[PDB]
């Protein structure tokens, strides 16, 4: 599913 | 000659030379409270006696060779010493202080206590107060303020000790020093752990940690933590 | 100091071993074990002194 | 439902925790074998430290009272042992007896639990090995023996007189011991009476609660449901197997409008659409607080997470069969407690604070709410 | 009008607060931050100095104790004209203790009242007048010594 | 792939060494007040590690 | 191993229990002719000895109390009549390392009754040390602790029989440790004799011992296989 | 025995010669002397010259 | 500091030149140091002095 | 016995008295108060047992303030005359204490027991 993953934190950083 | 010279806490020197030691100039000249060696020198000449601070035998001592940035003891300051054995480490904090300074002493087992209130006649600025250090409340009056906290009471709840005289003596922005001995707190964990937790109960009573310090090898599983008293 | 450390150290041990010897001079019954390591040791009997 | 008060028991981790009979102290059970009487009876949010028993080197893994005078503790050395916490009383804080239990031989030997029995003024305890032993408490010795279970004894629980004690433990079993006979009682010897199958795995936790009008036995486990007996009727009353989860709480919502399901649970949201149905997205969130509720927007662009600390409003643009997702920032939510939350439109908001103070946000306009008597 | 008790090694100290309930403001740490705020807050009503150390010995035990001095109490009663005032106590023994006298003060003892203690004994050789800093350190010395003579059961 | 795996450790450090002296960040009040404090994994893993032995033979 | 009599006061029949040692402080106690489990006696600790003391209630009847020693020297009295449940609990004074405990003066395995009228209290109870110390006991005069009438000490190593003559006037306490590790205590004197034995009395290393119901026999056996037998002129 | 006195009085006196050595000598610290910084950034941007 | 001291010490407190050269050369010590002037040891006489 | 403190629990009583037992029979204890100081100076005891009992117990008070200026445990057991005969001694023994030794035999039962009378401080 990482394909549609998303991370608050990994954003949060960029 | 020793070459005595300053060091960065005001009221303490080290007489580098032949022999490197820790030393502290003496409010009382011409003796020994607990048998450690006097070395006097002479500056523009007046000669002015000096003490022996040996790390081994008090913990705060043990702190200065670890090189703590910051100690809230220092000349012309008042200071409240919880656990205070005998002169081993009050007379040399005592010293730091210098005659403008006071130093309340705080003690509750009777034999050492007598050791102490000994010591005390010969320095006018030890206000020895040989209390159960768990209920400030009883030895209020003898207090005022105070600008730094020194605890080395070896207890499990030592924190709730250092909480209570904290919010009462210490000043806004005042001192907490603390001397945390692992085992006996927790044995069965490494000392590392302990350290951790006495810092986050530090944090609950109102106290931010500055500074923590392992005293190896003058002792095993001991460390000082500093911190300062932040009220709002 | 160091060499001061050392000295105590072996005068500790030649004053151990000297002990163990008086022991064996003193009333009592004995028997010598010998480890696998050559080690000997002397063990007493159980029994209480009068 | 927020932590009134973090003490920390100046010990080792704990393992039990057991209130007195006058309800003032608190004995905590620590890794490290230390046992530490905490005081509460300052007030709510009032804790402070009263004692520490006599120490030891085996793991207090369980701790039950005698009114308010002996702390009884199961170890993990084998041994149940009896400290007095009577104050006025020289023996204050000492280990007064040890008694031993039955030691497995090619395994480790432990007490999960031990109970004290007023009636008969015994003490019944649990062991690894599967035995329920009841002990003399005066003479600290060995009435009886039950080789019972065939596995840990987790967990022990008595009726109101004492006259029935519930075993449970690994082997899913829950077995009752009685003494309600008359002849019984004046010898005081307990009797294996019965036992049932109800759980499908361990029994970890039970209970048991008598009124007028009142009888439960409730157990759970590692089945995760709660199961209901009754205390007198046991043996042939019926019982009931709540359901595993019962929503109260909804974790899930669903959107009319573009055919979405949203699931959140521990800090974790996954959407879901069905035309069958594909994961659109998931969404991870770095706070540790479990996500309290989630509200969607009516056409489903903006939606808000919300937690007892903070929270956070997300909007969702469909984009390649798929969601993408950015954090809109809004200060006054990131400080916000949201008990509830729902949409008034695409837009407004209203949320529930933990405190009860109901505001309207528009992405605050308080609204009043009518007093409760006390 | 609220009163403060404050126990001094020179005597027993009453301070007159101008707030009935100064002890339940949740400012008290800025508005006692400086002398002139507290000499302003705070003014003294009645001072009894410790005549000998034979008499600060017995009164500070009786302190200790939570047992009500004579002085404190002689010093207590002059006050008493005053209808429905309000005593702050920094102990809570001694503020049952003064309670069961009887007198026409509702004593309050609580932990907003440390503020004002602490902030009391933050600037209280300013606070008493004539006395020096120094000759309260000096009498706290010798008071410190006698106390401990006594206890340690010399 | 596992770069960013040890990407996210590397954020989710609260300490660094420098030279001899390591600083350790310290945590928001919040954090500690909202929410009790985390368990220890050697103790609860020792407690299931047992109940779920080998000589059970649970199968 | 010890056998004793048991009353069923129920039905006021008495049978035989064979009473054994069990691993962990555990007593087992069997009937004595059909061999079943009639029930269990628990101490803390090691269990080291036990002994059975008979106390007459009334006319044909009697009960019987088991009394056992725990190392530390722990002293518990167990009722046999009312399903093994504890009755007393003491410390021996200055106990360490018990190996021994017996009672005397009364019936007992050494001494054994023929009918219930016979059955009679024991007066005397003494507890062994692996120090060679002997401590006796006035058991006809209760407390958590009782202080011992005497402390005998002759014998210096572990003591391993303790055996009271019929009358309980004799106590003989030897030793197996040791060659002619055996003594004579008179009682209530507590006085050990000395003209017997002596330097030239044949017991080697004495490991058993009995005194015979009547005529006042003693039979002492050793590790040599020999039982030697002496008589008592008074008895 | 009076060898065991004589090698004994040697061995008090090697000891107190070494705890009167000790005071006179200094032992360099070795322990870690952990820094508080409230904020992520002033950790990251911590130098301890500075 | 003397209640912490053992009783051989106690009995030749008084003697340590005479003890503390017998140690160092393998002679036989002194046994009355100071106590010599007690008025039961004067009582005493021969060896009974020592004992 | 108010001053005797710490005090051994009844369990702990008869572990410490097996490893008194068992340093007799190697000669690696010393009996007796005097002794029992003697070795403290000499900084050769592994740890130090006292007797409550003792009356007056005074005589034996010395040896806390001694132990624990040199940091040696100590610990209490109840009767004087169960000490002395665990000794191997006809008499009552109100002190002994264990010689160190790391060559011994019974190394590990005597530091087992004496990081018990450690935690029990
Ligand atoms: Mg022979």
């Amino acid at each position: 599913e990482d394909d549609v993953e998303y991370n608050e934190e990994l954003d949060d950083a960029g | 000659k020793v070459v005595i010279e300053p060091h960065r806490h005001a009221g303490v020197y080290i007489a580098r030379g032949k022999e490197d030691l820790l030393v502290t100039k003496n409010m009382a000249p011409g003796e020994s409270v607990y048998g450690e060696k006097r070395i006097s020198v002479e500056e523009p000449p007046t000669k002015v006696e000096y003490r022996v601070w040996n790390p081994f035998r008090s913990k705060l001592a043990a702190g200065i060779m670890g090189g703590l940035d910051e100690l809230f003891i220092a000349p012309g300051k008042k200071v409240l010493y919880l656990g205070a054995a005998s002169g081993t480490s009050v007379s040399h904090v005592s010293d730091v202080v210098g005659p403008e300074g006071v130093v309340y002493a705080v003690e509750f087992s009777h034999r050492p206590g007598r050791e102490l209130i000994s010591m005390a006649k010969k320095r006018p600025n030890i206000i020895p107060i040989i209390e159960d250090a768990r209920h400030p409340q009883k030895y209020r009056m003898l207090i005022g303020m105070v600008d730094c906290v020194f605890a080395d009471v070896a207890q499990p709840d030592q924190a709730r000790i250092i909480a209570l005289n904290s919010h009462m003596f210490l000043k806004d922005q005042g001192g907490v020093v603390i001397s945390i001995k692992a085992n006996c707190i927790d044995s069965t964990v490494d000392a590392e752990t302990v350290f951790a937790r006495e810092v986050q109960k530090l944090r609950e009573e109102r106290i931010k940690p500055l500074e923590q310090l392992t005293l190896e090898p003058y002792e095993r599983d001991h460390c000082i933590v500093v911190g300062r008293y932040m009220r709002s | 100091v160091k060499q001061h450390l050392q000295r105590e150290t072996q005068l500790k041990q030649v004053q151990q071993r000297m002990d163990a010897q008086r022991e064996l001079l003193k009333k009592g019954s004995k028997k010598k074990i010998v480890d696998s390591s050559g080690k000997i040791s002397f063990k007493w009997k159980k029994q209480r002194k009068r | 439902g927020l932590p009134l008060r973090n003490y920390d028991c100046n010990s080792g981790v704990i393992w039990s925790i057991s209130i007195n009979d006058s309800q003032d102290k608190l004995s905590v059970g620590c890794d490290n074998g230390t046992v530490v009487l905490i005081d509460i009876s300052g007030g709510p949010g009032v804790l402070e430290h009263d004692t520490i028993l006599m120490r030891q080197e085996a793991r207090v893994l369980t701790l039950a009272w005698k009114k308010d005078d002996f702390v009884i503790g199961g170890c993990s050395d084998g041994r149940i042992r009896i400290w007095s916490a009577q104050k006025n009383d020289e023996n204050m804080g000492r280990l007064l007896h040890t008694m031993k239990v039955d030691k497995a031989k090619k395994e480790s030997t432990l007490v999960w639990s031990v109970i004290y029995l007023p009636r008969t003024d015994q003490i019944a305890s649990g062991d690894s090995t599967g035995s329920i032993k009841f002990w003399d408490f005066q003479f600290a010795t060995l009435n009886q023996s039950f080789k019972a279970h065939d596995a840990d004894v987790l967990c022990l629980t008595t009726d109101t007189d004492n006259n029935y004690v519930f075993s449970a433990g690994v082997d899913r079993k829950i077995f009752q011991f009685s003494q309600n006979t008359n002849k019984s009682q004046k010898n005081n010897r307990w009797v294996n009476s019965s036992n049932r199958l109800l759980h499908g795995n361990d029994i970890r936790a039970i209970c048991a609660y008598q009124s007028k009008g009142a009888d439960f036995l409730v157990s759970g486990g590692v089945e995760k449901t709660l199961v209901i007996n009754s205390l007198t009727s046991f043996s042939n009353g019926n019982y009931r197997k709540m359901p595993t989860v019962e929503p109260y709480s909804k974790n899930v919502l669903v959107n009319k409008e573009q055919r979405l399901v949203v699931s959140w649970s521990e800090s974790t949201v996954k959407i879901w659409t069905m035309g069958n149905y594909k994961l659109v997205c998931k969404l991870t969130l770095k706070d540790d607080q479990n996500i309290s509720t989630c509200s969607l927007s009516p056409d489903g662009q903006v939606l808000v997470v919300g937690r007892p600390s903070t929270t956070k409003v997300f909007h969702l643009q469909p984009v390649g069969n798929k969601l993408k997702v950015t954090k809109l920032d809004n200060d006054l939510l990131l400080r916000t407690s949201t008990k509830l939350v729902k949409f008034i439109d695409n837009s407004k908001i209203v949320i529930c604070s933990c405190e009860d103070d109901v505001f309207i946000v528009d992405l605050p306009q308080e609204v009043e709410l009518l007093e409760v008597t006390s | 009008m609220a009163y403060v008790l404050t126990e001094t090694s020179a005597g027993y100290a009453l301070l007159k607060a101008s707030d009935k309930k100064i002890y339940k403001s949740s400012s008290l740490i800025q508005d006692l931050d400086s002398s002139d705020k507290v000499l302003k807050e705070f003014k003294i009503a009645a001072f009894s100095k410790f005549n000998s150390a034979a008499n600060a010995l017995e009164e500070a035990n009786s302190i200790i104790e939570g047992k009500v001095s004579s002085q404190l109490e002689k010093l207590l009663e002059e006050i008493k004209k005053d209808k429905k005032s309000t005593l702050i106590v920094s102990e809570t023994k001694l503020a049952n203790a003064i309670n069961k006298l009887g007198l026409n003060f509702n004593v309050v003892s609580d932990a907003v009242t440390l503020d004002i203690y602490r902030a009391i004994k933050e600037y209280l050789p300013e606070l008493l007048p004539g006395m020096s800093d120094n000759d309260l350190s000096k009498m706290s010395l010798g008071l410190a010594h006698s106390i401990g003579r006594h206890k340690l059961k010399f | 792939k596992t770069k960013k795996r040890k990407t996210l450790k590397n954020l989710r450090k609260d300490s660094v060494k420098r030279g001899k002296f390591r600083v350790q960040l310290l945590s928001t009040t919040q954090d500690s007040k909202t929410l009790p404090p985390k368990k220890e994994s050697s103790i609860i893993r020792s407690k299931d590690r047992w109940l779920n032995r080998k000589a059970l033979n649970k199968g | 191993f010890k056998v004793a009599h048991l009353q069923n006061s129920q039905t006021n029949s008495v049978h035989g229990i064979v009473l054994l040692q069990g691993n962990n402080g555990w007593i087992n106690i069997l009937h004595s002719t059909s061999g079943l489990w009639l029930m269990g006696c628990k101490i803390e600790g090691v269990i080291t000895d036990f002994c059975i003391d008979y106390q007459p209630i009334s006319r044909g009847k009697f009960r019987t109390i088991l009394i056992a020693v725990n190392a530390y020297g722990e002293v518990w009295e167990f009722d046999l009549n009312k399903n093994g449940h504890v009755i007393r609990r003491w410390k021996d004074q200055g106990g360490v390392g018990i190996t021994k405990i017996q009672v005397g003066g009364g019936t007992t395995t050494t001494c054994p009754a023929l009918q219930i009228s016979k059955i009679k209290q024991n007066r005397w109870l003494a507890v062994g040390s692996e120090s060679g110390f002997v401590n006796l006991y006035d058991r006809n005069n209760t407390s958590s602790t009782p202080t011992p009438v005497a402390a005998l000490d002759q014998l210096t190593t572990t003591i391993s029989n303790l055996q009271f003559s019929p009358d309980g006037q004799i106590l003989c306490m030897a030793s197996r440790a040791v060659k002619d590790a055996l003594r004579l205590v008179h009682l209530p004197s507590c006085s050990v004799f000395s003209n017997w034995p002596t330097s030239g009395t044949p017991l080697g290393k004495v490991t058993s011992v009995a005194f015979s119901p009547s005529g006042g026999l003693l039979a002492v056996g050793n590790e040599q296989g020999k039982v030697r037998l002496w008589k008592l002129n008074h008895y | 025995t009076q060898d065991s006195n004589y090698v004994r009085t040697l061995r008090q006196i090697e000891l107190k010669k070494l705890e009167k050595g000790a005071k006179q000598l200094m032992f360099k610290s070795s322990g870690n002397h952990t820094i508080f910084v409230d904020s992520r950034e002033k950790m990251n941007e911590f130098t301890p010259e500075k | 500091s003397l209640a912490k001291s053992p009783a051989s010490t106690i009995q030749i407190l008084g003697a340590e030149k005479a003890l503390f050269r017998a140690l160092k050369t393998k002679h036989d010590t002194p046994k009355y140091g100071l106590l010599y002037h007690a008025s039961l040891v004067g009582q005493a006489t021969g060896k009974n002095k020592g004992k | 016995n108010p001053k005797a403190f710490p005090l051994a629990d009844a369990a702990l009583t008869q572990q410490i008295l097996d490893v008194v037992q068992q340093a007799a029979n190697l000669r690696q204890l010393k009996k007796g108060a005097n002794e029992a100081t003697k070795t403290l100076n000499r900084g050769i005891s592994e740890f130090i047992i006292m007797a409550a009992d003792c009356e007056p117990i005074e005589i034996l008070l010395h040896l806390p303030l001694l132990c624990e200026d040199k940091n040696v445990p100590y610990v209490f057991v109840p009767s004087r005359v169960a000490l002395g005969r665990a000794c191997g001694v006809s008499r009552p023994v109100i002190a002994a204490s264990i010689t160190t030794n790391d060559a011994s035999a019974i190394k590990t039962q005597i530091y087992a027991v004496k990081d018990k009378i450690e935690t029990l401080l």
